[PDB]
RNA sequence: GGCUUGUAAAUAUAGUUUAAAAACAUCAGAUUGUGAAUCUGACAACAGAGGCUUACCCCUUAUUUACCGAGAAAGCCAUGCAUGGCUUUCUCA
């Protein structure tokens, strides 16, 4: 009964692989091979993509161990599902937006603004230009604040991307600012991995962002007395933001913890540096006191604002610290007994 | 979890999905039951029948899961004919196998006779993954099996050249297997064997020992005697009383640790970042400047301890202590800890300055590389005080070989403060003087082989010992 | 002061007419809301006291005007100000090429109809309406004061039927001004840049923030208050005649 | 040069705009006389050549605007300039208070249709017209000229009307500009000064005397050859664009 | 409301500038009289009362400058205002060649020096004091306010250094307001007309009478209180920026 | 046509004035490129050919002038035309709150000497040898042409002195023009945009990118050659006099 | 003013929060008729590297919190009068 039934549905299953391989058949190149490999961790369940790129199985093939490939399979079938989800909510949004439309329709009521608009409904063309002009301003008379792109050796692809996209967050934050930075792309290579990165995301704007790009270093643009290099390893805490000096922020996304590279670059530059004054003002509780690009930026536009620490700081992960310090005014209490001490 | 041992007869299985399917999560049956299986081994001859009607549902195909974990129930329950039956469906069925899938399939084709198919299997998943430690271990176990020592040892250099570290069990089935026939080419592999796992520090379980005592009684060329023995103290052995290893190390070794932090701290680039090059050569000339040194003693190590207790007065009563030994010291000083302090009494500085030479060194320098240094470039009669695991400096060594003497040089050459009042008095921790590693001397051999029951934690060892005399 | 000072403003209903209603009566001046029928003037008119009076007109047509300048003279005896707000404002762009899409001949027609045409209905109407004040010291017999716009000088796109009428008014400030000096009539004109009316306060949250950044400084949209204290100052100056004032906070409007 | 070009002058049978179409002419330019069927338009046609086409429309009425395009590109198959020439002068104070006197609203109203609206139709017709053009190397599809006055800056006593009219050209000049940038069409404006046209040749010869004496130089009346010539120059410049151009003789219209 | 304020007037010792002091410290601010040491202001700053003070100073020299801004800081504290009222006028032709006379450039560059070149000084260094005060309610740390002329518009026959003075404060009025415009100071020039002050007493008394009479209205010269009147309403009002205001009476003038 | 005109250029050397030079005597007329010693004017007389030449000269100084006058009246004997496009540029803030810079007023004293004195010197030191020529059939004797900004009415931040001399140089336009008009020469001024010469070297590139891109159209940087047909247009008629051309291509500088 | 080792334990969301996948966000192109409140694209990695199979462990780095001073007494235990270890008390810095 049930022995017969398996062993003929098998050879039924051996005859649809011969009648499958009758077709022609081409050489092809190993990763070809690997997607069959794929295919079959799909058929288990494992978190592997449903379709892949040949870039992408080259990519997995130059991972080393099989905990990366691991990791690199469950990083695309994230991104894959994310994107399927995405797709079928902005569906799902799509057709409620028509029956929505139509219900409109049905009204017909009309009178609408009395007709009576004083603009054109253009105003992201005109938040994009005027963004531009501020730039351009800037450009001449902005205060420079230079991301050094010397750190593509301690990176790797994954930390390259997410640099790159700090950056893109980073100058958008500037550029919709009331007082924009002059933000100089420093030690930024020509055909090194950031840039090419970042043309790849840019796309045609890259020559039409009001920053300046250069492969000079930072020293060899500005006076080495009036450069500050901001890292977290530094003996010297930032106590207020000076309008006459260079703020050097380190494009490094350090995912693995490579504590003192900055540092060290500053020290072999000979430059000053200064770190946030976190613990001062804040409970850090558990965290990573190195800050995001983005992070870094806006504090930094807040400070220039003439915005206060605490304001300034609100930028820092919540999740990070419990809180600000309760009022620091027992500090300024300490201060001023010493200062009666002295007198 | 009504689950019986007959045929599914056809109708049964309706009745098995309703009000079943919201019982189990993960859609239960098909998923489920397969796992439920595999107890008393009865559950193989029904499984078939649960397969035959998923089939029957089907348009005459099986899910390569189901498959997968038929695969991996038969052969837990070794039934070779179906191994042989289900190697044929992977061969109709799909180009590839699946990782794992291999794996059962290996399990399962180890008792038959085609071995070499495994060997195929074992290489057409190295071309696209690197295979795992359980495929080794089930590859290496079916070819002895077969009688195929050559390949067997090939695919064991084959392991150590993908550096993974090999499974006991793996090496327990090879002197099993070994213990039928004897050969002097298989003796020197059991010697290398033996002289790996010395490197490796590992210790063996008791079937091993008991693999360890058969095989090398029943060597013929020359007689055995082999016993279990007690540690005593340290003392020799105690049965047959031979020297018990050591927590020093010999001459030879201890010069070769000095070449290799030499070759070391030339060309080291965490190294110059954690410690200047400059620095470490300052240190290198004021090092050969001033003469050998007896002892090292450490950083603020000795200073923090005991918070209450001044860090100044600590370290004059500690140095001054040391001094009424008349031996030559050394001590490792701090920039930071020039600069004058609460902590730090300029007088007591000084005093100790002039007692004994000094060397300073910034934050971001590491002491243990300087301490390494200068006991190795001491010799093998100095001592070092710490308290410090080194587990920073251990990481990141070229070979395991090279750590392994690390860690007993950190052992040895150790005066461990263990005074649990320093006011009180000065005291200084003794020294085992032995380890737990195999010794393997000449004309006999003693391994740390621990017993199976205790669940040895990290930091402990092996109680018992066996031996082997004559 | 302008303590006794009848003003006649049109579109005083709303906007920077309402607000220069509320300053003059405030001060102890009289006002006439000039308005459409159906605007909610007589609320307005009605909240701003017994010195305060509504009449609804059209500017567009003579017939209306008269009947509002006769009213408000019946009511306070004579007129000594007149502030032109009244006003519509139509953005649409000359042509889309990629629509395929012209300007409506029938919108610009309306729009120079409200703006312009009302404007110079209203100041002719009036000022004939002051001829017959007798002069004081100074021989002034009366002031009119329009509402222009920064479009007449920069008018941006879809701007085309707003930036004429306003430019008209502009262009016929002087020549009134001269027309009116024999008898003794102050005429001026104001151009608001963007001003916190009901003709921008109902644009988006995001768009109000995004022009209050555009104004260079202050860096808000223009209070009417701000108008009102204009024209009251223009007002008092016996000095300033046949020009126009951009109170617009140093904006220039973007393309 | 202008060799080859189509042009759509508006009341090219008169004054300046005949001047531009002589020019343009005899240049080798093709133009299209837009005016009055009563304006003797034909025999000017007529004499210019057969380059030259009468079209009988008012400026004022749609369709008779869109037949006379529709008129030209038959003739000859696109249109590359628009020269809005057409308009009407009136002389009327704002209010004579000695002959108890009003300005009358059908004169504003008339002016501002002929001289604002009109021009304004045409515009946006001949925008329509040329966006099928295609775009040259500098990406110009066509040009608009407009003519405006002196009286838009520096107006005269019982100018009001004009000056309205031509202070709005003057103020759509810059929006339109920057709403036809996309499709590429250039917009500009002529101020002209005092010319010797039958609008001011019909004068007695005591006022065009003294009107020549008051020219600071040259000492007389503006010859349409001259605005022929300017109106050429800003056609063949690539670059003059949403800009008031006052060919006047440097003479400030007292007042 | 203008109490509290505290001013520096340049030139304030005389005409426009004396009458602006006089009509604010009439109000509780206080003025500095920035004016050179021979003017004889410290008569008028003794006249005004404790409430102002007189600083001798030299508008063209930095130090002089410095020194008067210091001054007006250690006696009151604060520089709420600036009215640059200093300058001078020449009357000279470019050419005369009947005469074979040739315009000095030493005339010339003294004019620009001390119109324009010292009204800039006075807006730099002012900038720096008026940068110090604490934003007050809406972000204004400061208003400046310069004295144009209508000759930056239509300038008559032997102007041209004064007109370049008075045009080259036009053109940078608008630059200054965008610089200062984070900072929170106001930028604005008025361009008085015919005002009745001693400027005027050079020219010959028939001819000063002629140009009162061509005056549209006031049929008269400007009264100094009238242009005070126009600098406190610019000051009150908080959204005039960079703007110029005609205070005229509608006159163009002639040739 | 300009055939057998003589040009006096200043700057002619790079720019503008090269562009106009190449122009005219490509035209057949003279060209006289007044230009300091080191501009290297030497190598572009050089290569214009026999009817240009090169007068060493610095616009500031009276001497200089009058010597590159003589020696051009020594090779031609008659000065028809003078072309002031002779400049520098300055970006720098007026104040700086945030990094307490303040404008030099050195910078501004040289861009007005350069600029605006010297430009006045030219015409004043010019206008003595077109006297000397016989009035034309027209009864003109030559032409001046000065070179202005947009900036003069439109200056964006960091742009006071400069703005400053184009505005005075606008301010004098007209009242030069009423000085020379009895001795028939005619003053025009050309306020060109944004044009890819030298000037704008001083600019980022991504700076200069965004600007040309926001022109109306064309959205490039003017070409200097366009400049040129434009001075020549001036040149040619008869009737412009007195007026600032606007050659900008429609755009309009924001803060 | 008291700021520097080490041992132990607990955690680590690279734009931010919440849960154990969502919202607000980010960059590029859309001259948008006023819901552009949108359309087409880009990036979506729960500290870092090793394994374990189906859900867990080894190691590294970082953050935070504890850990250490001594005298004796009281209740005892083990080793050769001394040493080691736990619980409460006050004492000295
Ligand atoms: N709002 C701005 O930012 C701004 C800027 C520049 C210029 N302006 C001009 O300022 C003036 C003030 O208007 P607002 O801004 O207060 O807008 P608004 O709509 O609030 O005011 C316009 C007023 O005119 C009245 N009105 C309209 N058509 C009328 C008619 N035919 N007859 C009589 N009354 C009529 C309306 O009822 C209303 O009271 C308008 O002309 C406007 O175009 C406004
Ligand atoms: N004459 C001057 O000195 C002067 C000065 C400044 C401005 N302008 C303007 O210059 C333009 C030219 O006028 P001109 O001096 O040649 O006088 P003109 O009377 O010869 O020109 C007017 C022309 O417009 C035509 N026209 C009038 N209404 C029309 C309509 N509805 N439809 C079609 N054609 C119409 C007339 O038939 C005539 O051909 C006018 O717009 C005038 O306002 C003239
Ligand atoms: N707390 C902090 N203080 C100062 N700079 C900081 C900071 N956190 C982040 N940054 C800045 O943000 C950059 C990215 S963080 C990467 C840190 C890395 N360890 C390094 O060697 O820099 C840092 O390079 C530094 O420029
Ligand atoms: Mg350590
Ligand atoms: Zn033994």
């Amino acid at each position: 009964l049930e022995l017969d039934k398996w062993k003929t549905t098998m050879k039924s299953s051996v005859q649809e692989e011969c009648v499958s391989t009758i077709s022609s058949s081409k050489d092809e190149d190993p990763l070809a091979a690997t997607r069959e490999f794929i295919e079959m961790w799909r058929l288990l369940g494992r978190e592997v993509p449903e379709h892949i790129t040949e870039e992408e199985l080259k990519t997995l093939m130059e991972c080393v161990s099989n905990t990366a490939k691991k990791k690199y399979l469950k990083y695309l079938y994230t991104k894959e599902k994310v994107k399927k989800a995405r797709q079928i909510k902005k569906e799902m949004k799509a057709a409620a937006r028509e029956e929505a439309k139509n219900i409109k329709l049905l009204e017909t009521t009309e009178e609408d603004k009395q007709k009576n608009f004083l603009f054109l409904r253009l105003w992201d063309r005109n938040m994009d230009i005027a963004m531009g002009w501020k730039g351009a301003q800037a450009m001449q008379f902005g205060q420079p604040l230079v991301f050094d792109m010397a750190y593509e050796n301690y990176m790797k692809r994954k930390e390259l991307q997410n640099t790159v996209s700090q950056l893109l967050e980073s100058e958008g934050w500037n550029r919709r600012n009331v007082d924009p930075f002059h933000i100089y792309f420093c030690n930024l290579k020509i055909d090194g991995a950031l840039h090419r990165e970042l043309v790849k995301r840019y796309q045609e704007k890259w020559d039409k962002l009001l920053l300046t790009s250069t492969e000079k270093s930072h020293v060899d643009l500005f006076p080495k007395d009036s450069i500050i290099y901001l890292t977290a390893d530094s003996p010297n805490v930032m106590t207020t933001f000076r309008h006459d000096k260079v703020y050097v922020i380190g494009s490094f996304v350090d995912k693995s913890m490579q504590p003192g590279t900055s540092l060290a670059k500053a020290k072999r530059l000979n430059l000053a540096t200064e770190c946030l004054p976190l613990d001062k003002y804040l409970q850090w509780e558990i965290g990573n006191k190195n800050l995001t690009l983005d992070q870094m930026i806006r504090i930094l536009l807040c400070l220039k604002n003439n915005g206060n620490w605490q304001e300034a700081l609100q930028f820092v992960p919540k999740r990070k610290h419990t809180g600000f310090l309760e009022i620091s005014q027992h500090s300024q209490e300490f201060i001023n007994r010493l200062k009666k001490a002295k007198t | 979890i009504q689950l019986p041992t007959q045929p599914l007869n056809s109708e049964e299985w309706d009745k098995l999905k309703e009000d079943l399917k919201e019982n189990t999560g993960k859609t239960s049956f098909e998923s489920w039951i397969i796992s439920q299986m595999a107890g008393c081994h009865s559950s193989i001859d029904v499984a078939k029948s649960l397969l035959a009607w998923v089939a029957a549902k089907n348009n005459g195909i099986v899910s390569y899961d189901l498959l997968v974990k038929y695969l991996y129930l038969c052969v837990f329950h070794m039934q070779t004919s179906e191994v042989i039956d289900v190697f044929e469906i992977m061969k109709a069925r799909y180009k590839t196998l699946e990782p794992r899938g291999y794996s059962l399939l290996i399990r399962g084709l180890i008792h038959s006779d085609r071995w070499r198919e495994a060997l195929l299997l074992l290489e057409d998943i190295k071309k696209v993954i690197t295979p795992s430690k359980k495929n080794y271990n089930d590859c290496i176990q079916g070819a002895l099996l077969h009688q195929d020592v050559n390949t067997a040892w090939n695919l064991y250099q084959e392991l150590l050249g993908h550096d993974i570290v090999p499974m006991l069990e793996t090496l327990k089935a090879f002197f099993d297997f070994g213990k039928d026939i004897k050969d002097d080419n298989y003796s020197n592999k059991l010697l290398d064997i033996l002289s790996y796992l010395r490197n490796n520090q590992l210790y063996p379980g008791e079937s091993f020992a008991h693999s360890i005592k058969t095989w090398f009684e029943s060597v013929p060329g020359k007689q055995w005697k082999g016993q279990f023995t007690t540690v005593r103290k340290s003392g020799q052995c105690s049965g047959c009383g031979k020297t018990i290893e050591s927590i020093q190390l010999s001459p030879e070794e201890y010069e070769c640790l000095k070449g290799k932090i030499m070759r070391d701290v030339i060309d080291g680039g965490d190294q110059y970042r954690k410690t200047t090059p400059q620095e470490l050569k300052r240190f290198e000339n004021f090092i050969k400047s001033r003469p050998p040194f007896d002892v090292v003693i450490d950083g603020l190590n000795v200073a923090k301890m005991f918070p209450k207790v001044r860090e100044s007065q600590l370290l004059l009563n500690v140095v001054s202590q040391l001094a009424k030994r008349n031996l030559r010291l050394l001590v490792l000083g701090r920039k930071h800890m020039l600069r004058r302090s609460s902590q730090w009494s300029r007088d007591e500085m000084e005093e100790v300055q002039k007692q004994a030479s000094c060397f300073f060194a910034d934050d971001i320098s590491e002491d243990a590389p300087f301490l390494l240094y200068a006991t190795l470039h001491s010799g093998n009669h100095c001592r070092f005080i710490t308290r410090d695991l080194m587990r920073d400096h251990k990481a990141c060594l070229p070979d395991a070989k090279t750590q392994r003497l690390f860690f007993k040089w950190q052992q040895g050459h150790q005066l461990a403060i263990v005074n649990r009042f320093p006011g009180s008095k000065l005291t200084f921790q003794r020294i085992l003087s032995y380890d737990t590693v195999v010794q393997t001397t000449g004309d006999s051999w003693h391994i740390p082989y621990d017993e199976d029951l205790v669940e040895r934690c990290s930091c402990e060892v092996p109680t018992k010992w066996l031996c082997l005399h004559q | 002061s302008v303590k006794g000072l009848v003003a006649v403003i049109t579109g005083g209903a709303s906007g920077l007419g309402l607000a220069t209603a509320e300053r003059l009566v405030g001060q102890g001046a009289s006002a006439v809301l000039l308005d459409l029928p159906n605007s909610g003037g007589e609320a307005q008119a009605k909240k701003l006291g017994n010195n305060c009076v509504f009449a609804p007109a059209d500017v567009t047509s003579e017939k209306d005007v008269q009947t509002a300048l006769a009213l408000a003279k019946g009511k306070f005896g004579r007129v000594d100000v007149a502030v032109n707000c009244a006003g519509i404002a139509v953005a649409s762009k000359t042509y889309n090429l990629k629509k395929g899409q012209t300007h409506t001949l029938e919108d610009f027609q309306r729009v120079l109809d409200v703006n312009l045409m009302g404007t110079f209905n209203v100041i002719r109407l009036v000022a004939g309406e002051m001829g017959q004040n007798e002069p004081d010291q100074g021989g002034q017999r009366g002031v009119i004061i329009n509402t222009a716009s920064v479009a007449a000088f920069e008018g941006q796109v879809g701007q085309a039927a707003y930036s004429a009428s306003k430019g008209g008014i502009v262009g016929m400030t002087l020549p009134i001004a001269r027309d009116l000096a024999p008898i003794g009539i102050r005429v001026m004109t104001i151009a608001p840049g963007l001003f916190g009316t009901p003709l921008l306060t109902s644009l988006p949250e995001k768009v109000c923030n995004f022009l209050a950044s555009q104004v260079p400084f202050p860096s808000r949209l223009g209070d009417p208050a701000e108008y009102a204290h204009l024209v009251q100052a223009i007002i008092e100056n016996p000095f300033l005649n046949g020009e126009v004032i951009r109170l617009d906070g140093a904006i220039r409007m973007q393309p």
